[PDB]
RNA sequence: CAUCCGGUCGAUCCUGCCGGAGCGCGACGCUCUCCCCAAGGACGAAGCCAUGCAUGCCCGCUCACCGGACGCGGCGGACGGCUCAGGACAACGGUUGCACCCCCCGCGGCGGUCCUAGCCGGACACCGCUGGCAACCCGGCGCCAAGACGUGCGCG
RNA sequence: AUCCAAGGACGGCAGCAGGCGCGGAACUUGCCCAAUGCGCGGCGCGCGAGGCAGCGACGGGGAGCGCGCGAGCGAGGCGGGCCCACAGCCCCCGCCGCGGAGCCGAGGGCAAGCUGGUGCCAGCAGCCGCGGUAAUUCCAGCUCGGCGAGCGUCGCGCG
């Protein structure tokens, strides 16, 4: 199992976001890293392991190099104000409520719009 | 609309205004037996190639030696051809272009240059040996037959570390 | 010379042009709009019609139909190629027609057609032929 | 013909030193008026996401500029497709970062830092001297502003040096032969020289003949000449002087840097 | 990226046309292993349309129910999207001008108003009671709010 | 053109899907506001604009149906990643492993020839022409030629 080594590249600073940019460049010379979860450690201690988000990532031709973005968050609040829902969700932070289809929504709202004065009953 | 409408497209080859010529279809057979060509479009994209050469060399051959445009536009011609491994090193007047040939643009490809480097039996176990992903250009591998290499990358090709 | 070569003469020989272009068979007939209107086909590379009465120095009977077309109206007669194909043709039945090599001209030995038949009830003539597709719809 | 004013932008029909990107989507941002006007303008979420990078969505310079991190002039903008044009102050006190907007060589918005000393004014173009409500003499500048009971010695194309945090006027520069300018539009944008002649035509424009300080001489019209000091420049510019290398010289510095 | 070939005669040289040889746009036929990109009811029917969707948001005004409904008010809906019927010194393209012009938002200024102001007056909407009509639609009585309406203190 | 409890009421898809008619000719009555933007607004809402997916031999680009005396490699199948608003697809890691060529033509223009039938009949033939007992041209078998995942036919434009 050949080591894997990551790397930190345009380090920028972000204090109004409250977080830093991030590209994150991973080496496996044929191997592959198991995924993201397990190569969080490498870019946390390169720069708290639950503070970091890595959503970019795509491995080149032959599987030699594999390149992605994180961002290393300050505080966990931070993190929840500044941040894409399904991103949260992706990672294991909180949880998908259940979908629901905008047909139906669009359906109720036209015939609430139908309705005159209370409209509640449907 | 779609942004998809704005992407570009064209051909990359010309056929022959006369089909039937007999010289013509053996010298064709000919390259595609010792060049081991698939089919007849690879003749007629290097005969493409070569066409848009020769009309930007024959356009800046037309004009004054000290125009600035022809020093700018040869410069850049003799650079890539250069890079390319096409035309020798020692040449550097435009004249020189205008007498090249397809071949030389055949020798450059990724059969030839592992066949001359006696890492293949032939062209044909070359094209094999492409397909089955066993060879490598610096660090990474190709599975082009096509793939051109550079005069400085001629020397960097190997066999594929990962390759059995 | 016999042409006019003054520095400003160019009305007179966009005039000389523009008249004389006229004397051309082809021009004339690509740009003067009568074969437009009396082509049946008007302008299209075929059409439908309907099937009315099969009928017929080289001495060799060949077996046509007389078409109506459907979006004209108007009759035109049609030529079935292949060798044994007028069995695949019945009386009162729906046709795709098309045009012969030469535009409007005849073609070969046959007097007075320029049509063809291509498909018949919505299969090729040609694969009816070779046995690809079969009638047994109709 | 369209029943009223127009909102939207199309990314092609877009000025071209933008520099947007062709596939990135159908649409560009519409800046909103202010004190620069379309053509000589550049929005600010174009800097605050394209350039220095700090957002990388249009929901995240929305956020930032809700939260009055961005100073134009000293007023905070919260405005995503606020106009910023030439000679602006662009300061970020949370990040300790002030930029003053200019020209480059090659025609396009750059920002060039700058020090306390220096930012806390603005040079201003004075385009119209006209009389307003009961006789009282008014002029106007390139931003969109208005300023009463000039000096009469100031007339029309002369520069002017409005300290920001009041607004008024401290000193002129005369429109003359012998003061360094920059050029703002046209195929000479960004270019530094000297005036050397000034011939008008009657009833048409006035030409303006300028030397660089290399030597080259280039002309161009007086509705774009911008007087930014006398001999020396009042503010600070590019690392280039103002001087617009040739094609084969760029690609050098482009294979150097290769 | 400067090319021609077969056909009038017992044979030959010409004029002259017929046909072939290339590319592109569509339709038809046969056939189709893998990947990437990608057009798509325009073609003398701008012919006719079931069914669903395509324009909302909110600072102002809470004695509603437990503050969220609803309603008044404000901004927007004149942008965007579809098509090419009409129209031939017109539309349109480049080049002028308004010392014959209008202009919301936004930015910057400016801000002197002749003859109860510890803060004025009356209404409707939602809602309660009472009703017509197959549906669509509304009626009558009744207390209440304003960044709504009306009046208006003020250095011509 | 629609409803009517006959006195009355009511509509404008050349917007997105979809249907009829017409024609030689042209797709799902799908998911989402996550990206680009617009509208109104403070920690967001809405948008058939737009984006994603589906059908799609209009069309364009890249690989293949083997190489050599043994191995190897794809397509494909099953799982794990990555991506994705969610799902795919590409790409990567493991185990097992379907190698499939058609369309035109062989007298000339124009590259490519032997048997059996038919007998100016049937048929071929853009043009010249073939066919009335060897048919180098029809119908079939063998062999061969061109392009090739494409080939051929019809109409138009340039040459
Ligand atoms: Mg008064
Ligand atoms: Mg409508």
């Amino acid at each position: 199992m050949p080591e894997i080594t990551v790397k930190v590249r345009k380090v920028l600073n972000n204090p109004l976001l409250q977080r830093q940019q991030c590209v994150v460049d991973v080496l496996h010379p044929g191997c592959t890293y198991e995924s993201k979860e397990a190569i969080k450690a490498k870019v946390a201690q390169q720069l708290d392991q639950k503070n970091i988000v890595l959503y970019g990532f795509k491995t080149s031709f032959g599987g030699g190099h594999t390149v992605g973005f994180c961002n290393a968050y300050q505080n966990m609040d931070a993190l929840m104000k500044y941040e894409p829902g399904f991103r949260k969700i992706r990672c294991g932070l909180i949880e998908a409520p259940k979908p629901v289809s905008r047909k139906q929504l669009k359906n109720l709202k036209n015939r609430r719009l139908k309705k005159r004065g209370t409209e509640k009953a449907t | 609309p779609r942004i998809s409408r704005h992407r570009n497209s064209s051909k990359t080859y010309s056929t022959p205004k006369k089909p039937f010529t007999k010289p013509r279809l053996d010298a064709e057979l000919k390259l595609c037996g010792e060049y081991g060509l698939k089919c007849k479009r690879e003749i007629y994209r290097a005969r493409y190639m070569l066409a848009k050469i020769r009309r930007t060399a024959r356009n800046l051959l037309t004009l004054d030696e000290n125009d600035i445009k022809r020093r700018f536009e040869g410069a850049a011609l003799l650079r890539r051809l250069h890079m390319l491994g096409i035309l020798d090193e020692e040449k550097d007047q435009l004249d020189y272009v205008l007498g090249l040939r397809i071949e030389d643009i055949f020798k450059r490809r990724l059969q030839s240059v592992i066949v001359e480097s006696k890492l293949a039996k032939s062209v044909h176990h070359a094209r094999n040996m492409i397909k089955a992903r066993h060879i490598s250009v610096g660090g990474q591998i190709v599975n082009i037959p096509s793939y051109m290499v550079r005069i400085s990358n001629t020397s960097r090709v190997a066999i594929a570390d990962t390759s059995s | 010379m016999s042409k006019t070569s003054g520095l400003y003469t160019a009305r007179k020989l966009r005039t000389v042009r523009r008249v004389n272009r006229w004397a051309d068979k082809k021009y004339r007939k690509a740009h003067l709009g009568t074969w437009l209107k009396a082509n049946p086909l008007e302008g299209a590379c075929m059409a439908r019609g309907i099937v009315t009465q099969k009928i017929g120095p080289n001495s060799a009977v060949r077996k046509a139909v007389r078409v109506q077309l459907t979006k004209n109206s108007k009759k035109i007669t049609a030529f079935v190629p292949r060798d044994g194909s007028i069995t695949y043709i019945d009386n009162n039945d729906e046709v795709l027609v098309a045009g012969f090599g030469r535009a409007g001209r005849a073609v070969g030995d046959i007097p007075g057609c320029r049509f063809k038949v291509i498909k018949v009830a919505g299969i090729g003539l040609l694969a009816l032929f070779l046995r690809k597709r079969e009638k047994r719809a109709r | 013909m369209a029943r009223g004013v127009r909102k939207h932008l199309k990314r092609l029909n877009a000025p071209k030193h933008w520099l947007l990107d062709k596939m990135g989507g159908i649409w560009a941002p519409r800046p909103t008026n202010g004190p620069h006007g379309l053509r000589e303008c550049i929005p600010l979420i174009l800097i605050l996401r394209n350039r220095l990078h700090y957002a990388n969505t249009y929901a995240e310079t929305s956020m930032i500029l809700q939260d009055k991190n961005v100073l134009i002039d000293g007023k905070p903008r919260t405005d995503p497709t606020f106009p910023v044009g030439f000679m602006d102050v662009f300061e970020i006190p949370k990040v300790h970062k002030t930029f003053r907007v200019l020209y480059d060589v090659k025609g396009r918005f750059t920002l060039v830092p700058i020090q306390s000393n220096e930012a806390g004014f603005k040079l201003c173009r004075v385009q119209k001297i006209f009389l307003g409500d009961k006789g009282m003499p008014y002029l106007s500048t390139h931003d969109a502003r208005t300023i009463r009971f000039p000096h009469p010695d100031i007339k029309t194309n002369d520069t002017i040096k409005i300290n920001l945090k009041t607004g008024k006027i401290d000193e002129w520069y005369k429109f003359d032969i012998g003061k360094i300018v920059m050029v703002t539009g046209g195929r000479n944008c960004g270019r530094i020289g000297t005036i050397q002649a000034i011939d008008k035509h009657m009833g048409s424009y006035t030409m303006i003949r300028m030397k660089d300080t290399e030597g080259t001489e280039f002309l161009t019209r007086l509705c774009n000449v911008f007087v930014i000091g006398n001999d020396s420049p009042a503010v600070a510019i590019p690392t280039t002087k103002g001087i617009r290398p040739d094609i084969i010289k760029n690609r050098e510095l482009r294979l150097r840097s290769i």
